[PDB]
């Protein structure tokens, strides 16, 4: 999706 | 009764052309055209000779004629396409190749040329397909075979690698022995196991091409200056490059011209490229004593005239056998001393090159037989990078302790910024971890750290904390494009997280940001061994190109590595690429062809780099950078030592912290990124060369002060 969205989320 | 007088003359011209009597070849061709104007073969042969001479316009005239006489002349269509391609008419060349393929579907040369156009434009699958088609039509096609081999190297397709390499060596030997132009490009010869004599000879033939192109000019030798009297005692140094602009070479040396001592030197910059509007070109134009746009002077004779009229004492080739090169200028020898410096990691093999500027680590005198030029040593390393000027925001960093009770991690959530210290001074309880005047601040898990992590996780571009601007590391182009390219220093505080690139929050990250062509099966084998010996550890590669990614993974699966042990990321803007190297623990240099600019990039991030120096220049640059850094423990004498050092860095976390801190300090303390010191030592070498020539001596090896 968005180029700024990360691969995974932090706890 | 096929033989005619014109047929005889065309033959005799062919014989004189194979003898190397090019002028007699064209005379006999023209005589044959005189006897028989509608002689299509004579038109084609004369056009081929003219195109080899650089007379592209007249060659296109004769090709178009020959195809008017014989509309089924597929070879003439293919060669007209080649001439148009040399004239930068890619659409016309494409039309010529496709018309040839339509006329004679069995004609292999047109398929090979179409594959060449596809490869030049970056369509590697298409180039591979057309090269395979051509080789199917003509199994003995050295040009198509070598270009296909390079395409496979680009995509890391190592199917039948050993047989491919052996066939490449055999083809190169056969073409050298028969005095034909080798089908392996000199820039690619560093990727194959030829003898150093083979690589030098390929370079020599490709320089001979420039010699043949300049002979038609019939220029007399230039009268070179014998003293510095006319230039106020200043050595006149002219850097010739097509990369004054947004190119890695400028990223390496853009500060050098402005750091030259005006009292003893006069700096001329000859750009072979037009202004591309970037700040690199602006800086070189504004800081050099004289900027000369040779892209406005296509005729090599007139551009060499300009170089000579400026009075250059030392002319510096920073292009070599790379793109945009105009070695014809150097073949005309307008300067008494001509030296290869930075852009080409190999020998020119050419007589018009007097020196190659290198160092003892990259080119020890033992292998001085690899290079046709004489060795000119820099004190520590010949490599330089402008990172201290382009990316000063990575000189200091800070981290967030996301893992509430987690021993401090330096590469999971990282912050960089020119205003980082003021931002931290606005924070309540920053903890300062000393690394053994250098320190890493740590932000505890506050609402502030939660806000930063929320910005990262939600994929937001930017936030504001205490009036300070905090930017997502992935959004630099959306905030300041000039900052992302490295043309400007970022004016916000940038956050970089492993979560942005899928890296393990709890594991060792080995990285290699080089183009995938530098990887060979042996290198992947060593990396697989290292990954097996370190638990949870992953290897971080780039989609460079993305079509190479599946290949690697496939091979990695045959060696026992799951798909989750190699993490691929897309190629990022320059600033983000250099910045995100902080997230890795150890970089693993490619032994076949070292990372050269990539090595500077990773070392600037403070990431220790493991190298195994080879024999070719390109395979030893990483080692030289590491010696100049002062990190001799990161250089390996064999594959096993390489693997041992890598797994030790991965498993001994205290040793990892020690070596990482060592690199973090040495990248400033050592001369590696010191552009002023590098310029001064280069000036010392320049004066060494000039005094050697001024005493009447022919060029010789320059080592020791
Ligand atoms: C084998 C070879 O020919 N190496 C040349 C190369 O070094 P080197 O091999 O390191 O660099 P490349 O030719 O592969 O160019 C890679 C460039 O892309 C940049 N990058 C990479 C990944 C990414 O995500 N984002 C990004 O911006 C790198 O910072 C670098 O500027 O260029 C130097 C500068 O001309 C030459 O002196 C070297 O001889």
């Amino acid at each position: 999706q968005r180029p700024t969205q990360p691969v995974y989320q932090i706890q | 009764s096929c033989p005619t007088h014109a047929d005889s003359l065309n033959n005799l011209a062919n014989i004189k052309r194979e003898q190397g009597n090019i002028e007699e070849a064209v005379r006999l061709y023209r005589k044959a055209l005189e006897v028989f104007p509608e002689f299509a073969a004579a038109h084609s042969n004369l056009a081929s000779v003219l195109q080899q001479q650089g007379k592209l316009q007249e060659a296109l005239m004769h090709y178009k004629e020959a195809i008017r006489i014989s509309p089924t002349f597929a070879d003439a269509y293919s060669n007209m396409g080649n001439t148009l391609k040399e004239m930068q008419d890619v659409q016309g060349a494409l039309q010529c190749y496709t018309r040839a393929i339509q006329i004679n579907p069995a004609f292999a040369d047109a398929h090979s040329n179409l594959a060449s156009i596809h490869k030049d434009s970056g369509n590697i699958p298409e180039a591979i397909a057309s090269y395979r088609t051509a080789l199917k039509l003509k199994p003995d096609f050295p040009d198509a075979y070598c270009n296909l081999a390079h395409c496979l190297q680009i995509v890391c397709d190592w199917t039948d690698y050993d047989e491919r390499m052996k066939k490449l060596v055999s083809i190169v030997a056969d073409q050298l022995e028969k005095n034909r132009l080798p089908s392996v490009h000199p820039h690619h010869s560093m990727l194959y196991p030829l003898s150093h004599g083979f690589r030098k000879a390929i370079a020599e033939r490709h320089g001979n091409l420039c010699l043949d192109k300049i002979n038609v000019l019939h220029k007399p030798p230039y009268e070179h200056p014998k003293d510095l009297k006319l230039s106020d005692g200043r050595l006149r140094v002219g850097y010739v490059s097509s990369d004054f602009g947004n190119h890695p070479t400028s990223h390496l040396m853009q500060s050098i011209p402005g750091m030259h001592n005006p009292d003893k030197f006069e700096v001329f910059c000859y750009a072979l490229s037009p202004d591309d509007g970037t700040n690199f070109r602006v800086k070189v134009m504004a800081e050099a004593n004289h900027f000369i746009d040779l892209s406005q002077i296509p005729c090599n004779g007139k551009a060499a005239d300009r170089i000579h009229q400026d009075g250059i004492h030392i002319l510096v080739n920073m292009n070599g056998y790379t793109k945009g090169a105009r070695n014809e200028l150097f073949a005309l020898r307008p300067a008494p001393i001509q030296a290869m410096w930075l852009g080409y990691p190999g020998t020119s093999g050419a007589l018009f090159m007097d020196y190659i500027i290198t160092d003892q680590e990259t080119s020890p005198a033992e292998v001085a037989e690899q290079y046709s030029e004489k060795l000119a040593y820099m004190p520590h390393t010949f490599f330089i990078g402008d990172h201290a000027n382009m990316f000063p925001h990575l000189k200091k960093k800070a981290v967030i302790d996301f893992k509430s009770n987690g021993h401090i991690y330096d590469n999971r959530i990282v912050l960089n910024g020119i205003d980082l210290k003021a931002f931290l001074d606005s924070l309540p309880d920053v903890k300062i971890v000393k690394m053994k005047a250098l320190n890493m601040p740590v932000i505890p898990m506050n609402t502030i750290a939660e806000a930063v992590i929320e910005m990262i996780n939600r994929g937001q571009i930017q936030i504001t904390i205490n009036g300070f601007s905090i930017s997502n590391g992935l959004a630099t182009t959306q905030i300041n494009n000039k900052a992302a390219t490295g043309e400007e220093v970022p004016r916000t505080i940038i956050v970089t997280t492993r979560s942005q690139y899928g890296l393990p929050e709890d594991a060792i990250v080995y990285c290699n940001f080089n183009q995938l062509y530098k990887i060979d099966p042996s290198t992947l084998q060593m990396w697989a061994n290292i990954l097996k010996r370190v638990p949870n550890s992953v290897l971080w590669l780039l989609r460079f190109p993305a079509v190479g990614e599946p290949n690697i993974q496939q091979y990695a699966q045959n060696m026992g590595l799951p798909q989750n042990r190699i993490i691929f990321s897309p190629v990022a803007p320059k600033e983000e690429h250099v910045r995100r190297g902080q997230l890795a623990d150890v970089c693993l240099d490619t032994p076949l062809c070292n990372g050269h600019t990539t090595g500077m990039d990773v070392l600037w991030a403070g990431t220790p780099m493991v190298t195994m120096p080879g024999e070719t220049l390109a395979s030893r640059v990483a080692a030289s950078q590491l010696t100049c850094l002062g990190c001799l423990e990161l250089i390996a004498k064999n594959r096993q030592e390489y693997e041992d050092i890598a797994v030790k860095l991965g498993t001994d976390l205290e040793y990892l912290k020690k070596v990482r801190g060592k690199v973090w300090k040495q990248r400033i303390s050592s001369p590696l990124f010191n552009t002023k010191q590098y310029t001064m030592e280069l000036e010392r070498l320049y004066l060494q060369m000039w005094e050697h020539y001024a005493a009447g001596n022919k060029p010789d090896h320059m080592i020791k002060p």
